[PDB]
RNA sequence: CGUGGAGGUCAGUGACGAAGCCUAGACCGUAAGGUCGGGUCGAACGGCCUCUAGUGCAGAUCUUGGUGGUAGUAGCAAAUAUUCAAAUGAGAACUUUGAAGACUGAAGUGGGGAAAGGUUCCACGUCAACAGCAGUUGGACGUGGGUUAGUCGAUCCUAAGA
RNA sequence: UCUAAGGGUCGG
RNA sequence: UGUACAACGGGGUAUUGUAAGCAGUAGAGUAGCCUUGUUGUUACGAUCUGCUGAGAUUAAGCCUUUGUUGUCUGAUUUGU
């Protein structure tokens, strides 16, 4: 996933099994401040679902990744 | 199954997160008994049924 | 085996990195003042402006140097200033919470400079003190008093003490036991286990040291040793007006330096990568202010590995204060009207001095108790 | 005592490898042409180029040669010294036909 | 004669050793049995007058468990077939790499899927058990990683029928 | 090793 | 340490049926090219003839051997 962040301009989340692309995208849209390109998501086999977000060319995704605070 | 439903998939997470050995740490418990995890399961020795 | 052993060009090398050093450390001393004092002349100072400034100025002045010659010169160590209880090591990132000087402050700043791998060190402590021009004559009619001075008369007299015991035919052991009669004079006590290196070109860390206060085990896994001619030492002095007892209170490690000793394939591309532009680092030493998303994630694997070594950011107790002085010194033979005898040449200069008037404590050295005499002869 | 040699000789596989199931003739000839290495110069340890394996196998299993002209040198051994210090290694000799020759000294310079 | 428990009594025996167990040692009794020594053991137990029964085993193709002879025996023979070397390893017929010899022969021993499984997929470590020889190997053990859709499915439609 | 027979396209 | 033994090699005995290579105015013919044939040559051609009862194999439970080469004291028991 770091590696998504480094070369693919994508922020990894674990993220409510109940939410959805739109619920999902607004959220990141305000807790980080950035804007989204799309969002991929699947549910993990551990029963949790994960989210590929995608930001714009305006963001960098570890700038914000390291922000946040991970990496 | 491959498009296996949304319940069995769930029901199969479950009982994957149900697959492991007994944490180290329940032995050194005072007035412990449990000395492994014996309800533990194998896809090639005991079927789920669903 | 290195011919020559010791050569009149590698003295010289030591003495101007030294002057640079001593010039840089001035330079930090002078622009240290109150926050709001900068803020009256346009200017803001902070645990973070100073170390960038520092560093900056040691790689221009170096720069200046052996023009056009193929060589590495440099950061030895980066520019750390360390407040009150701090110990050492704080070198913030710009994401990390600066600090910012007040009035009373006691500040112990310490950097190294290196000219083509021969290492100059020095570290020097303060108080801070408004603007002259806005309290002309003030700070200087007036003296540092109680534990602050308790704390710097004591690492500067250990620091003095060193400068005459550290010579061919002593033992290490003997700068150990003085440290402890000198700072427990001013019922002070020299950090535990800290540890004063041998020098050589691209070596920063020795393996002959003086160890400071150490414990029981500390003196079992620490070797006994004599100071000989051509012998190269960074003597580091740090005292405590406390238990002497630092200890990690979580704040981030920013300097680090490669072991070349220890080695390990790393599993990630970034680590790798990071790995090899420390490799093109000319001192052991490094902030990670020199990369800083990208550092933070290559410095995790590197450090768990080994691969680097971190120098992490200890702390007194609270409300109590650490002193410092560090200088470099060049221990060799003098033959002079037919004897030879070991001499000490400091290369640190101006920039380790303090102005001993400065400070008034309640207490000195006594020689006259069974538990002082020879300190006082020895000071003299 | 025991003093390293290598001389040059004419194995008669066909007597050896008379009845033998098809699909043991190859093998047979490779532990064969060991006892044979072993009875010449008492080795024991018996090593074979991979050039004689090709050899020996060279119609497959069922097929080998009636005569292989061998090469076989006694040698020392070393490292953790194996029961026994000296070796045989055996490899094939480039000749135009195995019929004719005598065993031979090779002079080893 | 002997057993579980009950009322009464010997102000019974006992951590300085109760009960239990072992003993071609001893003694009493026709016998059911009782008693003693020695060894082992560790917390309780017995005699007498009574009371009471879930009260005495060799068998029931008895019940449950445990164990033998059989016996290191029958066997481990379908599906053409293996060989040389090096590497690694405490250890190599069986692992990996190289070379050789062969086979499946596209109606495949190739490349994908449906039902079904459910993580067996991949990586690192790694052999007690398991793979009816072996094992450093694995679909095994430990620890992790991994499944990204407006366009492929479900989802909509109607079928027998429910 | 030979023999013969069995087509196409385009110009009159 | 031999009138030894073995591995090879040699000779004999056998089996099969004439090896490879070369050569041929041997070969049904066809087709090219030329100085157009008292033997014209070039390509292709199953096969045929000679060297050639040749070549291959021959103890593995054949026989022999003036050659070559090598081997020749490891282990365990036993007494009236």
């Amino acid at each position: 996933a770091m590696k998504k962040v480094e070369d693919g301009n994508i922020l990894v989340f674990q993220v409510s099994m109940k939410a959805n692309k739109y619920q999902i995208k607004k959220a990141v849209k305000e807790l980080y401040e950035v804007d989204v390109l799309k969002v991929n998501t699947l549910v993990r086999p551990n029963g949790t679902k994960k989210a590929y977000v995608r930001l714009t060319a305006d963001y960098d995704a570890l700038d914000i990744a390291n922000r946040i605070g991970y990496i | 199954a491959a498009q296996k439903s949304f319940r069995i998939k769930q029901k199969m997470a479950k009982a994957k997160k149900q697959n492991r050995p007994l944490p180290q740490w329940i032995r050194l418990r005072t007035n412990n008994t449990i000395r492994y995890n014996a309800k533990r399961r194998n896809w090639r020795r005991t079927k789920m049924n669903i | 085996k290195d011919k020559n052993i010791l050569q009149e060009s590698v003295l010289n090398k030591y003495r101007t990195a030294g002057q640079i050093a001593q010039t840089a450390l001035k330079y930090v001393t002078s622009l240290i003042n109150d926050s709001y004092h900068s803020k009256t002349t346009q200017r803001q100072l902070t645990v973070p402006e100073l170390c960038l400034l520092t560093d900056s100025f040691i790689l221009t002045r170096l720069e200046q140097y052996y023009k056009n010659k193929v060589n590495e010169r440099g950061i030895a160590i980066p520019t750390t200033i360390d407040i009150d209880q701090i110990s050492g090591g704080w070198c913030p990132e710009i994401d990390d919470v600066t600090g910012t000087l007040r009035p009373g402050d006691l500040v112990k700043i310490t950097l190294g400079v290196h000219i083509d791998g021969y290492t100059s060190e020095v570290s020097h402590t303060m108080v801070i003190y408004p603007v002259d021009e806005t309290k002309p004559i003030l700070q200087p009619t007036g003296p540092l008093l109680g534990g602050k001075a308790d704390a710097v008369a004591a690492a500067h007299i250990a620091m003095e003490t060193v400068v005459a015991l550290l010579s061919s035919g002593i033992t290490g052991q003997l700068i150990r036991t003085i440290v402890d009669t000198i700072a427990r004079s001013y019922n002070c006590g020299v950090v535990p286990g800290s540890r004063v290196r041998r020098i050589r070109r691209f070596l920063a860390g020795q393996n002959e040291g003086i160890v400071a206060e150490f414990t029981n085990v500390s003196a079992i896994p620490s070797d006994d040793f004599v100071v000989q001619s051509g012998e190269v030492y960074l003597i580091d002095l740090k005292m405590a007006s406390l238990e002497h007892k630092a200890g990690e209170l979580i704040a981030r490690p920013g300097a680090y330096v490669r072991d070349f000793a220890q080695t390990h394939i790393l599993k990630l591309k970034t680590s790798r990568q990071l790995l090899t532009k420390i490799d093109k680092q000319g001192v052991y030493p490094f902030k990670l202010s020199h990369l800083l998303k990208s550092f933070r994630l290559g410095m995790s694997e590197i450090s768990n590995n080994y691969l680097c070594v971190e120098s992490p950011i200890q702390i007194a107790r609270t409300s109590t204060l650490v002193a410092r002085e560090c200088n470099t010194i060049v221990l060799c033979d003098s033959s002079v009207s037919t004897t030879d005898r070991p001499e000490l040449l400091r290369l640190t200069g101006g920039s380790k001095t303090c102005q001993p008037s400065w400070i008034h404590s309640q207490h000195e050295l006594n020689p006259q108790d069974s538990i002082v005499q020879g300190i006082f002869q020895l000071a003299t | 005592l025991k003093d390293v040699v290598t001389r040059e000789y004419t194995i008669n596989l066909h007597k050896r490898l008379h009845g033998v199931s098809f699909k043991k003739r190859a093998p047979r000839a490779v532990k064969e042409i060991k006892k044979f290495a072993k009875l010449h110069m008492g080795t024991d340890d018996v090593r074979l180029a991979p050039e004689l394996n090709q050899a020996i196998w060279k119609r497959g299993v069922k097929g080998v040669e009636y005569r292989l002209r061998l090469r076989i040198s006694r040698k020392r051994n070393e490292e953790e010294d194996a029961k026994n210090p000296l070796f045989s290694y055996v490899e094939p000799v480039l000749v135009a036909s195995a019929k004719g020759l005598q065993t031979v000294v090779v002079e080893e310079d």
